[PDB]
């Protein structure tokens, strides 16, 4: 049995509390890393981050990517997204299929 | 080419180690081809499934700050944490050619006063679950195989450019190089017989 | 070891006119005769190609080099296949692949023990070779306008079929493989319309 | 000292020379310098170097250049050790003999061989080319009630950087291990370019240790060649794919070598670390290192030393 | 060169039986003794395993083949490992280059100027040997269970860290080696569980 | 027999002498056996198993020790095939000349040659190592309207196990085949160690078929031969896409190379085999397959034969 | 065959301090003069470089020694465009790969039969590789205010050619290399803007 | 013209001698062709061709075969270009000598060697092998004060 965490803002991410989730809220970027950080080496499975959050942290995200765990998954808030996780899809389509399939 | 020891046992080594180095090369295309075949499959259903989350989330993350905008806010604050539900994951390692594959399975171990609107907004979250678990798993599937594409296919790259090329190369030096010396020996003792 | 940089080899090759050179990796897979169609060469082929051009009167020379034609190409679709996957086919240059490999399986490959395929007259390779390179004549045709590759390979089955037994045909019953010739122009209209 | 053309073996003989005394003690180093057709330039290089730092008056030098008959270079080399032996033998010196290029003593040693017609033994060279170098390296070490000792560096050319020539070759069958320089390491700009791993000492086992040296230097030499080799391994996989698939470990031992090249082995021709200095300086980049990959180590060494 | 093609070398091997060769390869690595084991032979150890079988009483020559079988497949497997990455590899298959990989480095690996590791009578030899394979084939049993590769290599860092140091305990604590073994069987079997 | 130094070539040589037989019973079978260059233990090795085993009284051996002069080492093989032409060309014998060590015997050419101050020589050895290799190896076959025969299995090592040394390069060149001993067979416990891919007979076309072996012998061979070449590369397969990405045709493939090794040719140095018994194990790794990969043979041996 | 462990090439490598090994590779792409800058060597490079610095009193050393890390690393990130591929690399990465272009093509590849390119005078090869060198650190700055690796290209389009034209100006003109630098500053920092 | 077995050096060969003038005039340009050690047939497509073409008209051709004795081919491109050498510089033509193949030339040049007992150089040819090759190619150029010129493309 392992973990899932959650980052983003107390307006959106909030009610992830009512599941058990360790949610906080991280507003800089050595809060995010550090906290991400941390859940990785406390063997958290899952985390779940507002796009608004992870474009603040980018490094640390993709230093995962070639991870199992943990799977780090960019959802949005209250405001919407960025485009960014639904482009990160396009990154990595193009770097293994040259030609759009999307 | 190589720099290595000019000879007889290291030339009879390389050649054996070109021999490795061409079927492995087909090997490794063989793999990327069914490799990236699946992932085109898994991709599209990321696309899918992500698309579908953002949307979800959102409406039920607005209706969540539309909702305890008419709540009084030190009600909403010690509702959450009740908690009073323990949600945690359980990972399985499933493989697709050669890849470690994620395999995520949900496990398990509210206020009177909470609105009906407010209920709306709280299991609204509940509805997305499911629905976020396998975009996690489905995500992190094709992470971890584009990881797999790019490494076979900067292998298969260095294979043909660079490791062959500098293995055909260094095991024709090696060999025209003892072709020259037993050439030079020879001639030598033509000589010396003559003594 | 098969190595043609041999003295013998290299001497023997300045004088002679005619080069047969054989494959290690042909004669296994049982390839024969294991001639590399693309190492080889014959100074006598343009020479040769005109006197048969009369002996037949037939553009016998021209059915030769669109033999060779397909087959060059087939090499450098080859390594496309390799370097990238075998798609994009383009139809075109997938079709050139089934239709090199009609040649080296249904005309460059003989049995030497096999009863009447240890012999094939002029009359016979040049119905043989017809009939091949005319299936990749009418299937490039009716490719543009308009079908797609494998509707061509499910209904041409039983007809490449008679192809690739076209070598076992009997010297005296050499008008079948005239007749598989014009089998081969009703089946892909036969899908043609409709398809 | 292996080296090749280009390759910065003068400063390592020279920094060595500058640099040596053994402890327990404050003695001197008598050196003697033998130079066999080497150019000017190689031969000004030690002379200027020798005056600088006053080991000029405490030396012996012969002079053979490049402008020298070559035939002269057959006896050079006989001549100062002779005059070695006699300062450590006879008047009781701590010696230091020199040589260079011992490349260019082989190849006159061939020209004699290929002027009288000789049956010729490996390229060209004579078939007593082992035992007539052994004859020169042989004469070095202490002798028993005697105080002189004569400490032999010579150095040697591999021609095309081949280590299996049968000049560095039968050398090295002589000779009580080898110093490399390596080309790969000097355009890396590592000074001095010592490759370690093929480099080698045979009488460095009863020379170290307590008494001798620090109590941890065996432990942490053996455990630095194979962190290296690893090291060298896994960088040797960095290039061909990205550093993020290969295991951590892996990446910590590439890391490692990175650090091992850069900080321990490029000290510079004008560094002088003691000996206490080199070894803590290894426990450092072992310390990036989990102790369960430490197999070579024992555990009390561990519990004492590492960080 | 080191070229064992020259004459004196290679009629040297028409005349005896036994073959212990060196590579530079091990010796850079400071592997000692660097003897190659995948060139090197003896046409002894057929005899010589029913012997040491005998005055033991334990399958030796079973244990002795079974181990030079895996570093055989481990220098077959280690062709791909430099070709294709080291994860990639099947669960039971980077078990075989743990196993191979401890029998180098635990058991072949020998300085010759540590006191206690430079001699290794023939009980120490043997319950080294048998603590080294016991684990594979313990660990090969939990991984035909379920298990997996990863999942089993963390619970045994503990017990693989005895194992490297198995080597380095005096010959009067041999039941010191002996306790690494039935620890090894222990540990896993929470693991699976 | 192309081996190397470490390989079992003594225990196959021996294996060979003793197991060897005409299965017409009305046909004397000898065996000459031809010790070259051979160090004492393995030379009494094969003349103390020679005897256990009562071999000795079908056969004539010829040893010829190591430190003994090199003129013995040279005259050692003519010594044991002029034997041989006499009990087949003369008493109607069929005779099985076995001589090894080869390798040996040119190192005794080469010592002899440079006495008469002669120069290499390609690799060391003499220019004239071909035909002399020849003059001796060729001295075998049929002759037509004479009862008896010589058939030869020369046993060498290979230097450092490469194809293009001298002793084995021009060996093929006057020979027709050889089998190979493989270093990586040995060490995985495989005896005999015959790799069975490389090796090759150019003449077992005419000692087989109907009156001579079953009917069955060349198809079993040819579909062994190629489901093996077939099960090793899906073995090949599996370490780099792992046991999942193979097809289920594949996989019995993969397993059956294995088996095919551990059971088929590991007999074992002490385990003799019938041309019957051998065959009739081909069928039963040939039940592996599935029926659909079995449709190549003609039906009317799968009927008859499992 | 261009094989330089040819003995008469190895004994001469014994007694001489300079080093100019000439590319065949580098002949048939026309790069002359064909000098391979890795291969080569010269050991009075760390004299010269003394000597330049106090008969130019300029920081001579420092231009040739950051000059030829910008060549050496360019040979590090070619081998990973040829795995990977030129989009892979990142702007810094890129911009490093444009920078060592310059160097190969604007200052080591000399025609020697130009009437004005055949010979390059002390001074102009040091306003010359001062250019070359100033486009690098202002576009590496520029990168770090934001700005894209793709801006700087077409954005320096004008500027990029005055340098690839630097060695055909005249000895009596050197001025006009000089001013260059001013040009590469105020457009850089312009882009970093628009 | 650097070619290989099977290539299409034979016709190049042909096609350029058929095809060489100068924009000078009308008659002071001439070919000087070479054939060395080539099979007979190869010979044969030359001395038709140049006969068909009228190309003989112009030139004038030395022929010497595979089978001829390895001296003789050695001694035919020397013939060449004193023919060559006598129509430019003492008639004031100028010359084109087409010379092949150098391969068998050199293989002549290995042959002889060996039979004199000298000590061969790299892969077995005549340490000398550039010179010798060197004292045929430098035969060639301009001359002050003299008319013609010849010129050279050795196959």
């Amino acid at each position: 049995t392992y973990k899932i965490g959650v980052v983003g803002d107390k307006d959106s991410v909030s009610p992830f509390r009512l599941f058990g989730f360790d949610v906080q809220h991280g507003t800089t970027k050595t809060e995010i890393r550090k906290t991400i950080d941390e859940m990785a080496k406390n063997e958290y499975g899952v985390i779940y981050i507002t796009e608004q959050c992870a474009n603040l942290v980018p490094e640390t995200i993709e230093r995962y990517k070639g991870q199992l765990t943990p799977a780090i998954i960019l959802i949005p808030s209250h405001q919407g997204t960025l485009g960014i996780g639904l482009e990160e899809i396009q990154n990595s389509v193009e770097k293994a299929v040259g030609q759009n399939i999307l | 080419r190589l720099n290595v020891n000019p000879t007889r046992m290291e030339l009879t080594r390389l050649k054996k180690q070109l021999t490795t180095a061409t079927r492995g090369h087909k090997l490794l295309k063989d793999k990327q081809d069914e490799l990236m075949r699946q992932f085109i499959l898994l991709i599209r259903k990321n696309n899918e499934l992500r698309q579908a989350i953002e949307k979800e989330t959102q409406t039920a993350m607005k209706d969540f700050v539309l909702a305890k905008s008419t709540v009084e806010e030190a009600f909403i604050d010690e509702l959450l944490a009740l908690p009073a539900e323990n949600v945690s994951i359980s990972v399985v390692e499933k493989n697709i050619m050669s890849v470690k594959v994620p395999l995520m399975n949900f496990q398990y171990d509210g206020y009177l006063h909470s609105n009906a609107e407010l209920d709306r907004s709280i299991d609204g979250f509940t509805q997305l679950l499911p629905k976020l678990l396998k975009l996690a798993e489905v995500e992190k599937t094709c992470q971890l195989m584009a990881e797999e594409i790019e490494k076979t296919r900067r292998r298969v790259n260095a294979l043909e450019y660079m490791t062959i090329p500098q293995l055909e190369e260094t095991i024709y030096y090696i060999k025209m190089k003892l072709e020259e010396n037993e050439r030079a020996e020879v001639t030598r003792l033509i000589k010396v017989k003559n003594m | 070891g098969g190595d043609i940089s041999e003295p013998v080899t290299q001497n023997t090759l300045r004088v002679v006119k005619v080069f047969w050179g054989l494959d290690s990796s042909l004669a296994q897979k049982r390839h024969f005769p294991s001639i590399n169609w693309i190492q080889s060469y014959s100074l006598y082929s343009t020479e040769v190609g005109r006197y048969m051009d009369q002996i037949l009167q037939q553009d016998w020379s021209d059915m030769v080099t669109e033999g060779m034609r397909i087959l060059q190409e087939e090499e450098q679709l080859n390594e496309i296949v390799r370097l990238v996957g075998i798609d994009s086919l383009s139809d075109n240059d997938r079709l050139t692949l089934e239709v090199a490999k009609s040649i080296r399986e249904d005309y460059l490959q003989q049995n030497a023990f096999d009863d009447v395929d240890t012999f094939t007259s002029r009359e016979k390779q040049f119905n043989m070779l017809k009939v091949i390179l005319t299936f990749g004549k009418e299937a490039r045709k009716a490719l543009s306008l308009g079908a797609y590759f494998n509707e061509i390979m499910e209904g041409t089955v039983a007809v490449r079929e008679r192809i690739s037994r076209s070598k076992y045909i009997p010297e005296e019953e050499l008008a079948k493989i005239s007749s598989i010739n014009e089998e081969i122009k009703e089946t892909i209209q036969l899908i043609v319309s409709e398809g | 000292v292996f080296s090749g053309s280009g390759l910065p073996h003068k400063e390592l003989a020279a920094q060595i020379a500058r640099q040596a005394t053994v402890l327990d003690s404050s003695d001197d180093f008598a050196v003697v310098f033998a130079a066999i057709g080497i150019t000017f330039e190689e031969a000004e290089f030690f002379m200027e170097d020798f005056r600088q730092t006053g080991a000029i008056d405490r030396s012996v030098m012969f002079m053979n250049l490049a402008n020298d008959p070559a035939i002269e270079r057959i006896a050079t080399p006989r001549m100062a050790l002779t005059a070695a032996e006699y300062l450590a033998y006879e008047k009781g010196m701590h010696v230091l003999v020199i040589m260079t290029d011992m490349t260019n003593y082989a190849e006159a040693l061939r020209e004699i061989s290929a002027a009288r017609r000789e049956v010729p033994g490996r390229r060209g060279y004579p078939g007593y080319l082992y035992t007539n170098l052994a004859t020169l390296f042989e004469r070095a070490g202490r002798i028993r009630g005697l105080k002189g000792s004569v400490t032999q560096i010579p150095i040697l050319t591999m021609p095309e950087d081949d280590k299996t020539h049968p000049i560095p070759d039968l050398t090295g069958y002589i000779t009580e291990g080898q110093i490399i320089l390596t080309r790969e390491l000097y355009k890396s700009g590592i000074q001095p370019p010592i490759d370690v791993l093929p480099s080698l000492s045979r009488l460095k086992d009863k020379g170290t240790g307590a008494g001798k040296t620090r109590e941890d230097h065996a432990a942490t030499m053996n455990q630095l060649f194979a962190a290296y080799a690893q090291g060298k391994q896994a960088k040797e996989l960095a290039v061909v794919l990205g550093e993020s698939a290969l295991s951590d470990i892996d990446k910590i031992y590439a890391k490692f070598a990175e650090r091992f090249e850069n900080e321990y082995v490029n000290q510079g021709f004008y560094t002088n670390r003691t000996i206490t200095e080199t070894l803590d300086l290894g426990w450092e980049l072992l310390a990036m290192l989990p102790r369960t990959e430490l197999k070579r180590i024992k555990d009390d060494l561990l519990d004492k030393y590492l960080p």
